[PDB]
């Protein structure tokens, strides 16, 4: 219930840290694994939801296991394979392997599907899915910040544009941060609206009571946090080449 | 060689007896090595599994983790070494009790059994889930006399957008008319049909409609429930299977075994042909059957 939420001190003392990996290198390895998930995900034609679920699996997996023993390039395909089954869009084992291969070795050649080499890398993916399941203690039901985004974008009568920017922030928080390991989905959703608003220069009208739009979403959320979190999210977005461009008003 | 904080090895339990044989796998009674707590261990089947961990087992596990209720069986955890589902142990199943000729049911105990069962259906349906495998063998009872709905292997979530749900569900004998007519757009009412059959079963000791094929079942249903005409089931003819086999009175056949009139009445509102006219969990729990003497009493027989 609080099993998969971690303090900043626990994020510091990660399994990858115990094996040498620096704090900034680790953040990097997660961003890379997310990118790999998004890439395979779009080619396998699964939904952003299936991918987000995969990304959270990956995130939680590396709070127990280390990047030095379990390479993201091995874990991500298996995580995606599992998430697609959990989320209703099963993809075939051979299909996920072909797509993982073309993403990781664009120039290499699809191995003979009859070789003892290929047969083995199929077994390796089935072994990893089992390791992921056991590591997550079979807890595969994931709540995403998106679920709660529609709930509080009607609460600000926001345009279709403000809403689509909020989902973009939501999806990007999963790729770029570790909020999914620190804050409940409802809180992360507020952070996403709050920043989509700052970015779009949409100002929210004070409620009839005097209270603010987010109070009707999570009782724990305070402006002191929303500003600290939207600032952290914004900084990482600025470091990520071409991302802000996608939501940038060119007019 | 790998860390596993949240999936304990099943060796923590000590097997005592293989209590369940069939095509559902292997069910073991076991005992926690430290506390003596009894559990049911149900191994996850891997016959011809070429797509990794079985998607159907994920579904079942997803549903069990969601359903938390006094009358739904309780998944404690999941274990390894191969993979085991671990439940709180339930000593009896309703099929085994219904067959032991030495076991006897007072009417106030029958009332309580049906009450716990109907309360379990009310719960799972509120949580947007269909059981889809109603039958005596899937109703369990604990040593302390609490009834548990079990085996969610065919279970599935539902909702309300024309639904595209699968047809070959429910064992033939407890399968409801809709499914036999080839229905694909259904919901909770299919489980209540099963509850109806199980309820009658509490008096007859034997499943009441023992069909051989889908058409001999439908036949047997007619020789108990009347014919299936648009006069009884509006727009039933809208389905492309009313073709065969056609044919043109439930309280009568059950008079002998079932004496209580309120009991007979409820059985008749559950074994209704039109799903839209079939009684639901809520209204069934409110039926005078549960609110007249003898009142429902705890189980000790
Ligand atoms: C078809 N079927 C019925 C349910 C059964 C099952 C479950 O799904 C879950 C459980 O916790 C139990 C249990 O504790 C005891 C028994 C049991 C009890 C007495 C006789 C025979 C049996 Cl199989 O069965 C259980 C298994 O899925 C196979």
């Amino acid at each position: 219930n609080k099993r998969w939420y971690f303090t900043r001190e626990q994020l510091e003392n990660s399994p990858s840290r115990r094996f040498g990996v620096d704090p900034d290198k680790e953040l990097s390895y997660r961003q890379q694994a997310a990118n790999l998930l998004q890439d395979m995900g779009q080619r396998l034609n699964v939904s952003q939801l299936t991918i987000n679920t995969a990304i959270v699996y990956m995130h939680r997996f590396y709070m127990i296991q280390s990047f030095t023993r379990f390479p993201g390039n091995s874990v991500a395909p298996a995580a995606l394979f599992l998430a697609a089954k959990v989320e209703g869009q099963p993809k075939k084992l051979e299909h996920v392997i072909k797509v993982a291969h073309t993403c990781l070795h664009p120039q290499e050649s699809l191995p003979d599907t009859r070789s003892e080499a290929y047969l083995q890398q199929v077994q390796d993916l089935v072994i990893l899915e089992s390791i992921i399941l056991q590591t997550l203690g079979f807890e595969l039901t994931i709540d995403h910040p998106h679920t709660h985004v529609v709930k509080c974008t009607q609460l600000v009568r926001a345009s279709k544009d403000l809403a689509q920017t909020s989902y973009f922030m939501a999806t990007n928080s999963l790729h770029l941060t570790t909020f999914s390991l620190q804050y409940t989905p409802p809180v992360v959703a507020c952070v996403c609206i709050h920043l989509a608003c700052k970015w779009s220069n949409w100002e929210i009208p004070v409620s009839t009571d005097g209270k603010h739009w987010w109070e009707y979403v999570d009782a724990t959320v305070t402006l002191e946090l929303l500003d600290e979190l939207t600032h952290e999210l914004l900084q990482i977005l600025e470091k990520t080449p071409n991302r802000l461009k996608r939501i940038w008003n060119w007019r | 060689s790998v860390e596993c904080p949240f999936c304990d090895e099943v060796s923590k339990y000590e097997k005592l007896a293989k209590i369940g044989q069939g095509t559902f796998g292997e069910v073991f009674k076991a005992r926690h090595r430290k506390t003596g707590q009894k559990v049911a261990l149900k191994k996850v089947l891997m016959e011809n599994e070429k797509e990794g961990f079985p998607i159907t087992a994920l579904r079942e596990i997803k549903i069990l983790q969601l359903l938390k209720h006094e009358n739904v069986v309780n998944l404690i955890e999941i274990c390894r070494t191969s993979i085991y589902l671990v439940f709180d142990f339930c000593e009896h199943d309703l099929a085994g009790l219904l067959s032991n000729v030495l076991v006897k049911f007072t009417l106030s105990e029958i009332k309580r059994v049906m009450q716990m069962l109907l309360n379990g259906l009310y719960y799972i349906h509120r949580n947007k889930i269909l059981h889809r495998d109603m039958k005596a063998a899937n109703v369990l009872i604990t040593r302390d006399g609490v009834l548990k709905l079990a085996d969610f292997g065919l279970a599935r979530a539902f909702s309300l957008a024309p639904n595209r749900y699968t047809n070959r569900v429910v064992t033939l004998w407890y399968r409801p008319p809709e499914l036999l007519l080839g229905e694909r757009d259904y919901g909770p009412p299919i489980d209540l049909w099963g509850a109806g059959c199980i309820m009658a079963e509490m008096w007859t000791r034997s499943p009441i409609m023992q069909g051989n094929t889908e058409q001999h079942q439908l036949a047997l249903i007619s020789q108990l429930c009347g014919s299936i005409t648009p006069e009884v089931w509006p727009n039933v003819d809208n389905y492309e299977l009313y073709e065969k086999l056609e044919l043109v009175k439930v309280k009568d056949r059950l008079k002998a075994y079932v004496r209580d009139p309120y009991a007979l009445d409820l059985i008749d509102k559950l074994l209704v042909l039109d799903p839209a006219q079939r009684i639901d969990s809520d209204d069934a729990l409110n039926h005078d059957f549960f609110w007249s003497d003898p009142m429902p009493s705890d189980l000790k027989g």
